[PDB]
């Protein structure tokens, strides 16, 4: 060994020049296509709210126009991923993983077209799905696209440039560089053998991939929540309480999106049609709820300062978690192509505020601001459920920039993974490749 | 980094005042401010506290609106405004800046403090008069020269000599009340030489009246 | 509400004893404060959590206890110490304060200065007369002055007042006020202030003759 | 191999219960640890101020009580490695790697007082060293140590509370929980193969050591800087251009360190009283340049806000630049106890700084402020000489907390790993482990 | 909202020396540059200077040496702006306009009202009101012309409201006339036949320059 | 540095119309911010960064150029776009500005109501006299005046000030002003005011006689 190791090391960090300039154009190439598909899903969501003023009298004209608009929407998408790409469903995130193990086919003809627009009337049409499975998925097919095109050869070639494509493209989702590379790291590369995938090629692969979100999106961000207080050492242990909680959650919830995924199978049992027509149906609940109780539909970005701030009443926080609980599963289970990343986010937040609240009126000693306990949960589901606590923290940390809050999130976090671990829970999103290679 | 506290003075019992706290030295936002009082000759008692973005407030075992806690975080400034006065309240009212160690929080830094009266009387601004020796010729290494502030309603007056030039030398008295008015004298002492061969005066200022009052010690020709 | 109550009310020392003061409360508290407030100044917060001294304090203080016993400690005290010094808990809501440790000072003998001032013409102008008898830098704190007219003894309209404690040199002044009309002040010569003292078995007497 | 995974994927992330709490005792100490040493380093840098006072008449006098007082303090610490620890000399982080390819051995009976005391000789001399060598270091062997005690079995445990240990190691040494986390990450690992390190574990390894930090150190921060100016994208392009110039001069400084320390081994040959002796010299010359050029010499952690703020002349910048690249070679590759972390944050530092400037005085249409110039390449020279760049980008984010810089600091980055990579350059680290595996 | 409130100009002498004053509300004044541009009456904007948030870089047109004197106090919220040996060039409109970005190249976000800086060596002077009143016998239409005439004032300018400016409908005052070192400007507002001499008509002028206040009242001649 | 010249440095054009201006540049430039300037206002940012309106903009605008040439357009204008249009660059230093190019609503001719009035008897106690002649409400903006006194042209002493296009009615005005000595204005009795316009061929005369 020792020979070979000397030899081994002088040798390290030499990425072939040709991977990295193939990880540049990837990186362009996602960002585009994320801000395009950002852009578009806005633009519909605006013909809704814009329809809405068109038949602003006859409340129950009203009703059914949103609907229809979204239920339209919805179908379309269902559609366009059972005709043309089965695999382009839900996430498409746990194919990707899969691609990297080499266990799974990346057929970039098909998905590129059929997630870019069936996921716009999903997300245009306000269904509870983030925008972030859609372009990690994209991402990876499009780095798969250019090591066909340029007919690059190699296992380092192929994971490297599926990876970079799939980092680049939740970067761009989030304007998360850092969590890019993180979730590389972390979740998606395969979790049990060595790997040639060069963090290297990833890096410049995120930095085209923001480049892009910046040139069509600066001066704004997605979440602003101001700077937050700090954290009193005497104080810390309500952060972990708080991790407990969704350490308990977290599992539970993962069995509840394996669970539903197989009630809505038995309802169209399979049948475009029937399936489409459901599918409808919630999306045209979607955009009904989201004219209603805007804070129970969507991706949940709208109430995540809305929360953080102690805005809502404790029965609102009740309400709008428990709603979302369940219209976050029937968007998701359903298969319809779309992320449950954001709707996490989302509903750690509304948890934590609440638990905030709590704290605040049990200990006047310590002056607290629930805000702080928003920002510690958001990223706490995403660590008890899917198990990432690293790039979900660095997520929330490059959103919000309390990083005063380093430490309570860290502590958080940790809480979720281990009470998850010590209570029977998975990575859910290793839990889905676990069952979509038990029927394959 | 500094707490300037004010508008105190004279209220009628039963009445109500607006005090007034001015931050400089540091950002007055991101940090909790407090009232503290403390009868005249007794100890410390809190009053209230209020977070940065006016959310939280919190007040000791008062009454309805005994206490209310403002903070106007555009001008740098807190307020405590007291209704339905009674002697009890006649107190002095300090203006503290909160924050914690551990998390056990303290009362980081303290302002001067505002002075309050409860009483029916009239406001009053001092008469100041000079005090200068006798024509007793007798000159020793140090000649001493005070001045006499009296009539004055309601407590404080602040009095310096040559603008705290001469800080040391200096005593100033604690004011004796009678017939609902105060009286009080201050000293101070210097080297011979520098008398009256150089200008020696005291400045009282009583802020309760707006008016200050610059008398000079001169010998009794 | 805690009841934090400290134990001696009033202590005198003198420098180079070692000084403890203890604060004591009603039901358990845990890293308490300790503020300083020299006479006519606002406090400055001197100990906090327990035993941690804020950046200016001098290493001769300390502090420590747990539960309901806690303590400040002066090792070596030095005579710019002396105030009264107050605790602070924060441990429950709401914040509590102690009710004071007065730290006095005991020094060597120092005898009074006197000085007679006659009242002034501005004064006679308006109608009242005060003669004013200083008599700073003595220590103890027990003196006594007596008002001489002519060589007889006045008693009612006098007014007396002392200062604290000097926080550099420990002495004590004080400040002899006889008020009377313009008329009754000039219906008589010869004024003078009697001062007693332990510094003096005789006592000083600074006079003046309205002649 | 399609159901080996199956079941491997539903059995992710399950670390053995008695692993997470080694971790947590792990990092309880190693934080102790660099609290102590911290605090030691500290009060023997006072103590030699404390002479200078009781001296200041004799201007001569002064000068020699500066020189010896480094010297005896460098010699202790240069003979407490040779006479009972070689492994423990320079910086210890190869070491801890080797020991985690098993290559080198863990004598912790023997490192913990010769790195923690040597260490406490060399850096509270005023040498050029950063104390994050010695906390890395030491940091592994009190993990080794607890392994050792314990006796818990495997290659799990084993690499692992190795790994919390060094991670715990740097977190305490910079108060940057993620950037030590990171660290095992990017660099510590076995980076040929697989491992079975519990990165859950880890974290509580970090946490702990963090929280014990805070518990000595809060209200202070390490660096403040306060925030900096944003950079708007048509400024992208030169941060690159500073990222280009680290790379071509990353490796420049790999190759002096290397022929610096053959060239100071010919000095002693190998004899313990000519290294000792050597020793007093460099450490005695450390305190003496302390005094009369300070920014020559010292830990650098000093003069980093010094050299934002732009309070420095642009000669002083290449004075430091070149006075302090000529001691951070005397001072590291003469073997004395220490790391080379935190004095190459200086080097980076001052380096940005003096291009801000004249980054301004030529594009005042860009409105430059020139510290943020500087931000960017505080995390530079770990790029282009430890080609480490995700752990200096987020080892920087933590100390300055000026995410705003995210783009231009991660930009800056890859120019100088890539350009380090180009010109023919050597990641440090591990290019000293080789040149010890051959004499081995 | 944004208010950006300049004061401090008005008449100064030649050779002499102003200090313009910009007092900002409704956003941090600090994080932002701050920037002076100027207009010449009937001339395009030139921009006079900038200054950063900590000060620490001030930059001038390409004008001389302590002509221009940028200075900003942050505590106050307030910009600053020093004219010295000032000029007849220098006679101009005076904006403060607060600095920002998009993909990098830069703008002038948010301005401010304006103050004008006359530079002259004419003295102040009040101004002269004089009705106008239509000829003894003219051609009563049915819409009657009135005005009136603010005649030989210093420097600019006055304002002109009718009936306290009830009448704002069918009214202009034209610009000011410069002669021989004074202003002239007049008036006119247009009512109906039956509306004067039956009510009335004033005309309020007001030269806040010289502390006049006049209201002249219009009524039929011969 | 880098001169920037706005080509039409006036122009009309009616409501619901086609507007286009221009901005050159004796450099190379990237990225022009326009701002729009109603007289009395602070200019407002209006388009930046070559194309990039701004938050309220009404989207009938747009920006579009290259290089050395960008331009402004609003299709379909309405009666609120009349003002002024500055294009400034940044992409060198130091910025600079354009010229302007005056953008001012097209309509209908209109002819002048021209209103002579005689001196008043205020101003002739105090000896001079004024005699003014309003011009109002016409378009365009070109004119021309003539004052006869007793028939006879007169080219000294007259004060001609045209209005900016007006608020409501978008024509313009004009006041001529005849100031002669109190002395000089009793030699003569007819005081005649001729406005020519382009409506006619024929001058609107007013005049007036003292009798
Ligand atoms: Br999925
Ligand atoms: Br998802
Ligand atoms: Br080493
Ligand atoms: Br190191």
């Amino acid at each position: 060994r020792r020979r070979q190791l000397i030899r081994q090391l002088l040798e390290r960090d030499k990425t072939p020049l040709a991977i990295l300039f193939m990880a540049a154009v990837v990186g362009t190439l996602v960002g585009l296509a994320a801000v395009a598909f950002d852009k578009g899903v806005a633009w519909l969501q605006n013909q809704r709210m814009g329809a809405l003023v068109h038949t602003a009298d006859n409340y129950p004209l009203l009703l059914t126009v949103a609907f229809l608009c979204s239920a339209v929407l919805a179908m379309f998408g269902y559609f366009l991923v059972r005709k043309y790409a089965p695999e382009a469903g839900g996430s498409g995130i746990p194919e990707i993983e899969g691609a990297l193990e080499d266990q799974r086919p990346v057929r970039w003809w098909r998905v590129l077209p059929v997630k870019f627009f069936g996921g716009l009337g999903t997300l245009g049409g306000g269904m509870v799905l983030g925008a972030d499975g859609p372009t990690v998925q994209i991402g990876g097919n499009i780095g798969r696209m250019v090591l066909d095109i340029f007919r690059l050869k190699g296992d380092e070639a192929r994971h490297t440039l599926l990876a970079t494509g799939a980092a680049a493209g939740l970067a761009a989702a989030f304007n998360a560089p850092l969590a890019g590379i993180l979730f590389i790291i972390e979740e998606m590369r395969p979790q049990f053998r060595y790997t040639l995938i060069s963090i290297k090629a990833v890096f410049i692969g995120v930095i085209m991939s923001t480049i892009m979100y910046r040139i069509f999106n600066h001066e704004v961000a997605l979440i602003d929540v101001g700077k937050l207080s700090d954290a009193p050492l005497n104080t810390l242990w309500l952060y972990l309480i708080l991790g407990i909680i969704f350490g308990i959650f977290g599992p539970i919830f993962n069995k509840w999106v394996l669970g539903m995924q197989d009630l809505l199978h038995r309802v169209h049992g399979g049948n475009i049609t029937k399936w489409v027509l459901m599918g409808g149906a919630i999306g045209g609940l979607c955009g009904l709820l989201g004219f209603v109780a805007p804070a129970t539909s969507g991706g949940g970005a709208n109430l995540i300062p809305i929360a953080t701030a102690g805005n809502f009443s404790m029965g609102m926080l009740v309400f709008i978690f428990v709603a979302r609980v369940i219209t976050t599963l029937l968007c998701f289970s359903s298969g319809a192509p779309g992320g449950i990343f954001a709707p996490m986010l989302a509903l750690g937040t509304v948890l934590g505020t609440a638990f905030g609240m709590v704290a605040v009126e049990l200990f006047p000693q310590y002056h607290l601001e629930a805000g702080t306990f928003a920002i510690a949960g958001m990223g706490a589901l995403l660590a008890a459920s899917i198990r990432a606590p690293l790039t979900g923290i660095i997520l929330v940390l490059e959103m919000t920039d309390n990083y005063q809050l380093i430490l309570p999130m860290i502590i958080t976090g940790l809480g979720a993974t281990l009470l998850a671990q010590f209570t029977g829970g998975k990575p859910l999103y290793s839990a889905i490749l676990a069952r979509t290679l038990a029927k394959q | 980094v500094r707490l300037l506290e004010s508008g105190g003075g004279l209220v009628q019992p039963g009445g109500s005042l607006k005090l007034s706290c001015a931050a400089s030295g540091f950002d007055y936002s991101r940090y909790w401010m407090s009232w503290v009082r403390q009868a005249p000759g007794k100890g410390l008692k809190w009053i209230g506290e209020i977070n940065p973005v006016s959310s939280t407030i919190n007040y000791t075992p008062s009454l309805k609106d005994k206490f209310i806690i403002s903070r106007d975080n555009a001008k740098d400034t807190l307020y405590l405004q007291i209704s339905k006065v009674r002697s009890e309240d006649t107190a002095l009212y300090y203006c503290a800046r909160l924050y914690y160690g551990y998390g056990y929080w303290y009362f980081d830094v303290w302002g001067a403090g505002t002075t309050v009266t409860v009483s029916s009387a009239k406001t009053t601004p001092p008469s100041v008069y000079p005090l200068a020796p006798g024509s007793a010729a007798a000159a020793a290494s140090m000649v001493t020269l005070g001045c006499l502030v009296k009539g004055y309603f309601p407590e404080p007056v602040t009095v310096t000599w040559n603008s705290g030039s001469l800080a040391a030398g200096v005593h100033t008295f604690p004011a004796v009340l009678q017939a609902a008015l105060y009286t009080l004298s201050s000293s101070v002492t210097v080297p011979s030489s520098s008398w009256p061969s150089e200008t020696v005066t005291c400045n009282v200022a009583h802020p309760a009246s707006s008016t200050k009052v610059d008398k000079k010690i001169v010998p009794r020709a | 509400d805690i009841v934090l109550t400290q134990s001696p009310a009033i202590m005198s020392a003198a420098p180079g004893d070692k000084v403890t003061m203890t604060c004591s409360a009603s039901s358990s508290v845990s890293y308490i404060h300790w503020y300083q407030q020299k006479s006519g100044t606002s406090p400055k917060r001197w100990i906090y959590d327990t035993s941690k001294l804020t950046s200016g304090v001098p290493v001769r203080f300390s502090g420590s206890g747990s539960g309901t016993s806690y303590s400040l400690t002066i090792n070596t005290m030095e005579a710019e110490d002396a105030a009264t010094y107050y605790c602070q808990q924060w441990s429950s809501h709401p914040q509590t304060f102690g009710g004071g440790t007065k730290l006095e000072i005991l020094r060597a003998d120092a005898a009074p200065t006197v000085s007679i001032f006659p009242p002034s013409s501005e004064q006679l102008t308006s109608g009242g007369a005060s003669v004013v008898c200083f008599l700073n830098n003595f220590y103890p704190k027990d003196i006594n002055v007596k008002w001489k007219i002519d060589g007889s003894e006045r008693q009612n309209g006098v007014l007396n007042s002392w200062t604290d404690q000097d926080s550099k040199d420990s002495t004590y002044s004080m400040s002899s006020t006889l008020t009377l009309t313009k008329d009754e002040y000039e219906r008589h010569n010869s004024y003078t202030c009697e001062a007693t003292h332990k510094t003096s078995t005789s006592p000083i007497v600074k006079s003046f003759n309205r002649a």
